DNA sequence: CTCTGAATCTCTTCCCGCGCGCCGTAGGAC
DNA sequence: GTCCTATCGATCTTCGGAAGAGATTCAGAG
């Protein structure tokens, strides 16, 4: 889910990229 | 009533329902939102992919386990695909797409 | 003149439909509006609707739907059943009074206790109206010979 | 319905009646009708061959290929029986031709 | 496979061509005593894929050492027996037919790019009365429905100078004549001609499918069925129950009714019937 | 003569699990 | 008995939902 600890890591796959 | 792993479903892979039946138990909308509610992203993952639908990753989730590597391959839940079937038996043409 | 008229019946009952129709023609006594009752059949033409040459009163209306497994007729308008043509009734008139097993082909059969078994053709009993057909039985897959009636083509 | 005949041709005796055995009994067990088993004549064909390979003319083998014949007739048949047969498998080296009709 | 977006998008007849690996013809499944699968049936083993789990139907290939290849006692492909799941067929039906959901949505899409009313396109496509297409040089418009009794005058008062096909061939013609985009940009002006909020927020909402329309591949006769997929079996299996019977799938009887109603349909094409019960099969083979 | 009002049409919707327990193609032709 | 085809192709499928929303008609309305 784009939510919680889901939210780290799309935001992480966005900022690395 | 308390069930490990046993029958599965046909039409869609995931266990059986009730207690003459070897079935678990269902994780409906409510739990679901529940977990949102929390930041919880793993874990409905896992409770919506591997234990329940997806079929080649249930197995590779219980060799993990017996090996003791508690990790699992998420895949894709397979009763989705049979969605896409009987929207794909319509005059429609739904599909996955790359970017 | 009493045009023909096509009308919806029970496939299955379409005979009995027929006699039905011409029992309660001759109990109303509207012999006078029902010349013949048509359901062509070869060794069926129209499978489900029957052809009945008649004219067109209210009572004639309702007295066709008054036979039973009869919704009624095929027309443009259910005030108003319309007549099939001139030219269709000859032809169906017309009508009215008017393949081979290649080796190596896979076919099931039709009859017999090995009726609808994955069979492979094996050779070519032509003149004897006959046939012969390998099948795989006790791990001896016989040749065994059939009548040409057990094709399934 | 027609009945089916069922003809054995091999060149042992026991063994075709062991494969003979095995059809009359399955076909008796899955409620068919059978009326066998018949011992047809046996062929028995001869060969004589010169044993010496120049002259002695005198010095002969002879040999032959005795071959045997079973037929098992099973009036009415049913599907039940039909598939009764089929999976039953026979002892090899023994030839089966059907009959139907 | 990996994925990042979902699409979603009318499917045209050779897109659904493109999905099967056959076509139902036989309408039967399985022998009421044996369990083989019919071949050419909604459960066709050479169709969708083998019954067994790795070994073919004829059986002449019971190992891997054999997988993927081709038998020929009875057509099967052998492999993997899941992707029997996944293995789509068709079914070309005789003649068009409509697709109920577009024809029936809260508004009508197929009447609403039409500019024709829900009660007159369903009259139409359940054979009910004709409409004139291409009507040339005759007192009839564009699409003007008229009755039976009206065709029986233009049948004589004109010749062949007017056409006026009945059910859901006329609304494909209708649709193949679509000039969309011109239509678009004539209504898109005319938009302006009136302020009639009344028929000017309608104009919008047809305005606005147009331009969906356009701007998307799609084409308008993609919304008359002409090949209708049909579901894997393995998604509808026809499972046993107690004692020798099969337990009722619902989908089964519906593509069986189909399948009748259309291989009837065929028959009498072939056999030239007359118009009235070519007509009265068509309708029938709409409704099923 | 239609326009821009209402009024009268059809369609969609209605908590979560959990257990029992039965009950589950039909008539007609060779 | 088996196995077949077809499915009110001569009835009346229920009246003890409410509402809420559109969509579709009409109606004085100028
Ligand atoms: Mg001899
Ligand atoms: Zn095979």
């Amino acid at each position: 889910i784009p939510a919680g600890t889901g939210y780290a890591y799309h935001q992480d796959r966005m900022r690395r990229r | 009533h308390a069930r490990s792993t046993g029958s599965y479903s046909l039409v869609t892979q995931q266990p059986l329902g009730g207690k003459a039946q070897f079935g678990g138990q269902r994780f409906g909308e409510m739990e679901v939102w529940a977990l949102e509610a929390y930041g919880a992203a793993y874990t409905l993952q896992e409770m919506l992919t591997v234990k329940s639908d997806d079929v080649n990753g249930r197995t590779k989730m219980y060799k993990n386990i017996v090996d003791g590597n508690h990790q699992m391959e998420p895949g894709m839940p397979e009763s989705f695909n049979v969605l896409l079937k009987e929207i794909r038996s319509l005059g429609i043409n739904i599909e996955l797409e790359d970017e | 003149k009493k045009r023909w008229y096509v009308v919806q019946a029970f496939s299955g009952f379409e005979g009995r439909v027929a006699t039905s129709l011409r029992e309660h023609i001759k109990l109303h006594n509207m012999e006078d509006l029902f010349g013949e009752v048509m359901v062509p059949t070869e060794e069926k033409f129209f499978p489900g609707y029957v052809l009945v040459q008649m004219v067109m009163n209210d009572a004639s209306w309702h007295l066709v739907r008054s036979v039973p497994r009869v919704m009624g007729f095929i027309g443009g308008t259910s005030d108003r059943p319309a007549p099939i043509s001139d030219k269709e009734v000859d032809a169906i008139m017309n009508r009215l009074q008017q393949t081979l097993f290649e080796p190596g082909e896979m076919v099931r059969v039709n009859d017999g206790p090995f009726a609808d078994f994955n069979g492979v053709v094996e050779e070519v009993d032509y003149e004897k109206s006959r046939l012969k057909v390998s099948v795989s039985i006790f791990g001896r897959a016989t040749p065994v010979e059939l009548d040409f009636s057990q094709v399934e083509k | 319905n027609q009945r089916i005949r069922i003809r054995l041709k091999a060149f042992d005796h026991r063994l075709i009646d062991q494969a003979t055995a095995e059809i009359v009994e399955t076909a008796k067990r899955t409620g068919a009708q059978v009326r066998g088993p018949i011992p047809l004549p046996t062929r028995k064909e001869r060969f004589t061959v010169l044993i010496s390979p120049h002259v002695n003319k005198d010095a002969r083998d002879q040999y032959e290929i005795r071959t045997h014949l079973r037929l098992v007739d099973i009036v009415e048949p049913t599907e039940k029986t039909v598939d009764a047969l089929m999976r039953l498998d026979l002892a090899a080296g023994v030839d089966v031709q059907i009959s139907l009709g | 496979e990996e994925f990042d977006a979902i699409k979603i998008a009318l499917a045209s007849p050779d897109m659904i061509r493109s999905w099967s690996f056959g076509e139902v013809k036989k309408p039967e499944t399985i022998n009421y005593r044996t369990f083989k699968p019919e071949r050419d049936g909604l459960f066709c083993a050479r169709i969708f894929g083998p019954v067994k789990d790795y070994e073919c139907l004829c059986g002449k290939y019971k190992r891997l050492k054999h997988r993927g290849v081709i038998c020929e006692k009875c057509g099967v492909e052998v492999t993997q027996t899941k992707v029997r799941r996944e293995r789509m067929g068709h079914i070309e039906l005789a003649s068009p037919t409509a697709h109920i959901w577009f024809l029936k949505s809260l508004p009508s899409r197929i009447g609403l790019l039409l500019d024709m009313p829900l009660r007159d396109i369903e009259r139409v496509l359940y054979f009910e009365s004709y409409v004139v297409i291409e009507g040339g040089m005759t007192n009839l418009e564009r699409q003007q429905i008229l009755t039976e009794e009206q065709y029986l005058d233009a049948l004589e008062e004109f010749g062949d100078e007017f056409d006026a096909k009945m059910g859901a061939e006329a609304i494909q013609a209708l649709l193949k004549s679509m000039d969309l985009e011109q239509e678009c940009e004539q209504l898109r002006e005319e938009l302006n001609e009136t302020n009639s909020e009344t028929k000017r927020k309608k104009l919008t909402k047809r305005i606005k499918l147009l331009e969906a329309f356009v701007q998307s591949g799609n084409k308008p006769e993609w919304m008359i069925l002409t090949v209708l997929p049909v579901l894997p079996p393995d998604l509808r299996p026809l499972v046993p129950l107690d004692g020798g019977r099969f337990a009722t799938s619902d989908l089964n009887d519906l593509y069986r009714r189909v399948i009748n109603r259309n291989n009837r349909l065929k028959r009498l094409l072939d056999l030239a019937a007359p118009d009235i019960i070519v007509r009265n099969e068509k309708r029938m083979l709409q409704e099923a």
